[PDB]
């Protein structure tokens, strides 16, 4: 179980760690988060009390280094950093732990929610979507735009999700125009899975990461990507059985975790109605359809 | 964006553009079967592709054999329309290719966009105008070539005859849409108006009668009367 210490908390802030959150007051003696489960990526995120604008945060994996948070009064945000001196870090964490100045990652033993939301998410893939090669962790915020959004403006600060566009030469084989547009199986299976992602695990990892950035930061382009990757599978007549079964589980846990009050902005009515009721896969997402109908029947 | 009353003169500027109407591509007669069920029988159709500035009409005749063995024909017909329009564009010299294609029905937007991906600079546009191009098969010479076709065929016409020698494109289009609206609202009466006087004939190389300028004014007024009437006869007014 790993620890992400905090130098201090000089400004009042709501701090999230994965699906949990807690409020820290200005200059409250807070020195970090302990007992973080090893084996998963994690995200530590922030919303300042004085400016609820810009939620921001950091994706990381404690197996990759020793990370800590410190407030920068010049740039005005809590920054993640890496401590290379393993002894200075161990000693700092032990000191903070002895003084009981850390919150404990509050996981219920029965609870598989975080695993189910990050099953296919890998730090190495996060670091290719979010390019900042000098750090082992990845910053994301509410305002960052995606490569596809930019095409339609700073590249170094973009979300390099895989571009999906249903009315594009990549998606449409010359001479199979109607076929490829109405059944996207060739674009899903040959172009995207065999060609770009290599396997379904990487596809699901990017889909899961997009959802999490949409939910935790309200990142609009991430929501667009999440829905595009869902629509591409649902609009394919030929999808491996194991992928449909896994997608149903993935989306079930995403819909389960979504704040009930954010459904209006984070769920695209057209995609979900098409996917659950019109598409080739309208009958292949039993768990997702049941939770959606019981939790958000208005959208449908 | 969409083409409407506000940007109507754009049709007659010098940027090449084509209207595409697909309402006569897939045509059927509905009938009873021996068992008393209902079936359809297709008849030849056509794509109506029209340059509104010059009057040039590319009438692609859709022979019933294209539907043989196919399912979901009303959906296929939109994609076949877009396939044939794309093929026509590719067949034209670059300097004759359109800069915009205006579809008369919004359901043609996605099929035509996908078929024209190779032409990113050709704008595909809908329209808010309710144009009467479905009535094209009430022009006797157009209907005749469609019904006689035994194989796919493209036939070129000038839908304005020689009118542009005397009138502008704006006026010619208005006359065309008036004639077609009349034919669509009451075909029998419209055709009576156009042929009542046997001394006014249709040249072999024309579609409409050889009216003098004064006779066109009379004709056009008779068509307006017809449309307003039917509008009464319809709504009782
Ligand atoms: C030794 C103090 C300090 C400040 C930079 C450090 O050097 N290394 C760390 O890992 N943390 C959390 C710290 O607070």
């Amino acid at each position: 179980m790993n620890t992400v210490p905090f130098t201090s908390a000089p400004i009042e802030v709501t701090i999230g760690i994965d699906q949990y959150s807690f409020n820290v007051k200005e200059n409250q003696p807070f020195h970090g988060i302990k007992d973080i489960p090893i084996g998963h990526v994690h995200v530590i995120h922030f919303q300042h009390a004085d400016n609820s604008s810009m939620r921001y945060g950091y994706w990381f994996d404690c197996r990759m280094g020793n990370f800590y948070i410190q407030y920068d009064p010049k740039d005005g945000l809590y920054k993640m950093m890496e401590e290379r001196d393993g002894a200075k870090f161990e000693n700092i964490v032990h000191n903070f732990k002895e003084r009981q100045m850390m919150v404990s990652y509050p996981k219920i033993d029965e609870d598989d929610t975080w695993y189910n939301l990050t099953e296919f998410v890998q730090m190495d893939k996060i670091r290719k979507i979010v390019r900042k090669d000098e750090n082992q962790f990845s910053y994301v915020d509410s305002s960052m735009t995606t490569v596809q959004e930019n095409e339609l403006s700073d590249p170094a600060h973009s979300l390099n999700y895989t571009v999906i566009n249903f009315k594009s030469r990549e998606a449409i084989r010359p001479g199979h125009e109607m076929e490829d547009f109405l059944d996207k199986s060739y674009y899903l299976n040959t172009v995207m899975l065999q060609g770009i992602f290599k396997n379904s695990s990487n596809y699901f990892g990017e889909l899961q990461f997009a959802f999490l950035n949409a939910m935790f930061f309200g990142n609009y382009g991430s929501s667009l990507q999440w829905h595009a990757m869902i629509e591409l599978i649902c609009s394919s007549a030929t999808v491996p059985k194991h992928m449909l079964d896994k997608l149903d589980e993935i989306l079930y846990y995403q819909i389960k975790t979504l704040p009930e009050q954010y459904s209006d902005i984070l769920l695209n009515e057209r995609v979900w109605n098409i996917c659950l009721y019109s598409s080739f896969q309208k009958n292949s997402l039993h768990n997702t359809e049941k939770i959606m109908e019981n939790k958000y029947p208005e959208l449908l | 964006g969409a083409m409407n009353s506000s940007n109507y003169a754009e049709l007659f500027n010098n940027d090449i553009k084509l209207f595409v109407d697909d309402t006569n591509v897939y045509r059927v007669t509905v009938h009873k079967t021996f068992e008393g069920n209902v079936a359809t029988k297709a008849i030849n159709g056509c794509i109506f592709t029209l340059n509104p500035k010059t009057g040039h009409l590319f009438l692609k005749i859709i022979h019933t054999s294209v539907w043989a063995g196919q399912k979901r024909l009303s959906q296929l017909a939109k994609w076949k329309t877009a396939e044939e329009v794309s093929a026509l564009v590719r067949s034209l010299p670059k300097e004759e290719q359109p800069k915009q294609i205006i579809v008369t029905r919004k359901a043609m937007l996605d099929p035509l966009e996908v078929h024209m991906l190779d032409f990113p600079n050709i704008a595909i546009r809908p329209t808010e105008l309710r144009l009467p191009f479905s009535a094209a098969m009430s022009i006797d010479k157009l209907s005749d070539v469609v019904m006689k076709a035994t194989e796919p065929q493209m036939v070129l016409f000038n839908i304005y005859d020689d009118w542009l020698d005397r009138i502008s494109s704006y006026t010619a289009f208005s006359r065309l849409t008036l004639l077609l609206r009349a034919l669509k609202t009451n075909e029998e009466s419209a055709k009576m108006i156009l042929l009542s006087d046997p001394t006014i004939t249709i040249k072999s190389y024309h579609l409409w009668p050889s009216f003098t300028d004064e006779q066109w004014i009379t004709i056009e007024s008779q068509m307006r009367d017809l449309i307003l009437t039917e509008y009464g006869r319809k709504y009782n007014v």
